[PDB]
């Protein structure tokens, strides 16, 4: 165990006896992930990295039918409950009764608004995100019911309504515009195959815009680099096959900056604190930036490994971010939610499978069950299950107006 | 009058007399209900009068009165907040008292992306930005890393022009935090969009403003990332005195940022015709395995890439 290593202390915080509220903060963080590694030497077990199977099975396939009213925070991201749901039973290789994938197949029709889209609930607007979570969700489940569900000529005139001259797009009527937008609407049309001609017009040079003097990519041209819109930038950009239009090798070298030499996961912005979500919008940029590079014909890319430490990473989401009962989290201490079950075990599966053209390389860090079922670094939902949706969408042609 | 969600006395709207007339209108979750929620009585009451007036889009003084309340109960949910503004113009309501509403909630829900877009849409339908720059100050007082906060606060200054005196607040939150990546982002921001940084004076006053701070808190990334930020433009190869001066902090102030700053400098020698071309490439490649080896292994497979990647090139 890398993080277990003697000269591992050596990676600890060293303020230079100048302490600020962020030196402060991260030492508090350092100071209780390592009595996190060293629990093991103080109880005189042996570590044995276990990821709670059976703890995370029985949380997910319950929330997947009722919910607390501690949720009611959530009432306006219910197919985002669906996809973090249905996507962390996927990657866990638990199966969706054909009664269960029905039903969520009928609650998202709910979702799904007359004009295009999907509102946050029954009867709510149609907004970008639930959209991206409610077509996944359809995707996951891969049934002709599912893709059915879609409207596919209501969704491209609202993605059409959606649009900006400059190339962006707002997540909903009247709403706000940010670099999530972009690849929500590039991951629904692209899977659903409607992508016209003039659509992402501008797309691409407006999230361009969006990487700045730090290598990374803020939400809207201006701002801090930060892991989730870097991911929605670049993944985006895979989409539309333009990802030459940003400066590859400061994201790269952005990106693989934000790994926490000390706890092993990662960061999303410089400067703040490790995050268990962080697991995959920064550590999922890793395969993207591989895989563009690579098609740029890259000939110093590793063959077995992806450009991060697949190690270090499996290390802090298993020893650290597991709710005893069932269910992931930011970081010790940290409340268990569907949001960091979903987004650490899709890092956890990242971190575990490696793949480029012909290579296919696994890292099971602790006890071989751990691997995980793999997930598509672009749209995070099964290779499968995107290879399945693509090819059903494509019998059906690109609407026309 | 504004009986408080939170008051000790709030009754249930389907125990109310002003109400008594509508029908509340419960939510379709389906025959056979997915990630269902339990609502509350007071949560479940409000929606499902929500959703009443919504249906029948009832623009009253009454319905918006509601759309407070859930809002209180749900920040996030966006169909309220539209709707909310639906009634704001329709009622010609008084847009500088639901300024200082949603002064109140941004307070309470700093984090929340509803609560700030509300806030900008009020800003342009007043065109008034003469609050902004405070009110953001004193959430940036309590958490000055808040990205919508510094959002908002670039598109106030970018929209409004209110540009001369936020280089000087940045220095404000610098002295405050020099580890505040969010404000090093700030200066970037202010300096690119005034004076730029091809100007000479600007880029030496930027350059060496970081390098103390480097010398004050040598493992602080921001300032090494802003450094090789805002000479990474012209290519470092570009100042030849640099390199010299780094290699001199060499054994006082040396963590693996500048170890890691080295590897670029020569990155870009390389790349443009530098003089002992086979001696800088070693140079690189031997900082290259005492971070992949030593100084910073976390990023090992990162730095091997660098390694093989620059013989690949330079050869
Ligand atoms: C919707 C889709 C498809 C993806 C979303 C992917 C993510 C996580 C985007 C991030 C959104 C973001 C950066 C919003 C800005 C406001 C905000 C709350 C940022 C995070 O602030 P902190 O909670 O302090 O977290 P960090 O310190 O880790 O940045
Ligand atoms: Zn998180």
């Amino acid at each position: 165990l890398y993080s277990l290593r003697p000269e591992h202390a050596r990676e600890r915080l060293q303020d230079d006896s100048v302490e600020t509220v962020t030196s402060i903060e991260q030492a508090k963080v350092e100071e209780k992930i390592q009595e996190v590694f060293s629990s093991y030497k103080f109880n005189h077990l042996v570590p044995r990295l276990v990821l709670q199977r059976e703890k995370h099975f029985h949380y997910l396939k319950r929330g997947l039918r009722q919910l607390t009213d501690a949720y009611e925070c959530l009432d306006a991201s219910r197919p985002w409950l669906c996809y973090w749901i249905l996507h962390s039973l996927e990657l866990l290789d638990e199966p969706i009764p054909q009664i269960v994938a029905t039903d969520v197949c009928q609650f998202l029709e709910l979702c799904q608004s007359p004009d295009g889209g999907f509102g946050g609930g029954p009867g709510q607007y149609p907004h970008l995100a639930p959209t991206y979570a409610a077509v996944n969700a359809l995707c996951i489940i891969g049934t002709e019911e599912a893709y059915n569900v879609i409207n596919r000529e209501k969704l491209l005139q609202y993605l059409y309504s959606l649009k900006q001259p400059d190339g962006s797009f707002l997540m909903h009527v009247g709403g706000e515009v940010d670099v999530r937008s972009a690849y929500c609407a590039a991951s629904v049309a692209s899977l659903t195959n409607i992508i016209t001609p003039d659509l992402f017009e501008g797309t691409a040079e407006w999230i361009a815009r969006c990487q700045n003097w730090e290598g990374g990519i803020g939400g809207v041209p201006g701002m801090e680099a930060h892991g989730g819109y870097t991911f929605c930038g670049l993944a985006a950009l895979v989409i539309l096959k333009k990802e030459r239009s940003l400066n590859l090798k400061s994201l790269l070298q952005w990106v693989t900056s934000r790994q926490m030499r000390f706890e092993g996961g990662f960061q999303g912005r410089c400067n703040k604190l490790v995050d268990g979500c962080y697991s995959f919008w920064q550590a999922g940029l890793l395969p993207l930036l591989h895989r563009a590079l690579h098609a740029q014909g890259d000939p110093a890319l590793s063959m077995s490994h992806w450009m991060f430490h697949q190690q270090a990473l499996q290390e802090y989401i298993l020893m650290c971010c597991q709710c005893p009962a069932g269910g992931l989290l930011d970081k010790p201490g940290k409340s268990r939610d569907f949001y960091h079950t979903c987004y650490c075990l899709s890092g956890l599966s990242i971190a575990q499978h490696f793949g480029s053209g012909a290579m296919l390389h696994d890292v099971v860090m602790g006890v071989p069950e751990n691997v995980l079922q793999p997930t598509h670094p672009v749209y995070n939902i099964g290779p499968d299950k995107v290879i399945q949706a693509t090819t059903h969408f494509l019998q059906k042609p690109v609407p026309g107006f | 009058g504004f009986l408080s969600l939170d008051s000790p006395t709030y009754v249930l709207y389907r125990d109310r007399a002003e109400w008594a007339d509508i029908d509340p209108v419960p939510q379709n979750d389906g025959p056979s209900p997915v990630v269902q929620i339990i609502y509350s009585e007071k949560f479940r009451d409000v929606y499902d009068y929500f959703r009443a007036v919504l249906q029948r889009d009832e623009r009253s003084e009454r319905a918006f009165k509601l759309t407070r309340d859930a809002i209180e109960l749900n920040a996030a949910n966006y169909t309220v907040w539209h709707f909310r503004r639906v009634l704001l113009r329709s009622l010609q309501k008084d847009l500088q008292e639901e300024m200082n509403y949603i002064t109140a909630i941004i307070e309470e829900q700093p984090k929340n992306y509803q609560v700030w877009h509300h806030r900008r849409v009020l800003v342009e339908w007043l065109k008034d930005p003469s609050q902004e720059l405070e009110f953001i100050a004193d959430i940036l007082n309590q958490d000055a890393k808040n990205y919508h906060a510094w959002q908002h606060r670039q598109w106030v200054i970018q929209e409004f022009r209110l540009w001369d005196n936020e280089l000087q607040y940045v220095d404000q939150l610098l002295k405050e935090d020099v580890r505040n990546n969010s404000v090093w982002n700030q200066r970037h921001f202010v300096i690119s969009n005034t004076t730029g940084y091809s100007d000479r004076a600007v880029l030496e006053r930027e350059v060496q403003y970081t390098l103390e701070m480097i010398k004050l808190v040598p493992h602080n990334e921001s300032a090494w990332n802003y450094l090789k930020g805002i000479l990474q433009d012209r290519g470092l190869s570009r100042y030849p005195n640099l390199l010299n001066q780094l290699l001199d902090l060499q054994p006082s102030h040396s963590s693996p940022y500048l170890i890691a700053f080295l590897v670029d400098i020569y990155e870009d020698m390389l790349e443009n015709q530098c003089d002992n071309k086979e001696d800088i490439l070693n140079k690189a490649l031997e900082l290259c395995e005492i971070l992949a080896k030593e100084k910073d292994t976390i990023r090992k497979e990162y730095w091997r890439y660098i390694g093989r990647s620059l013989q690949s090139k330079h050869s």
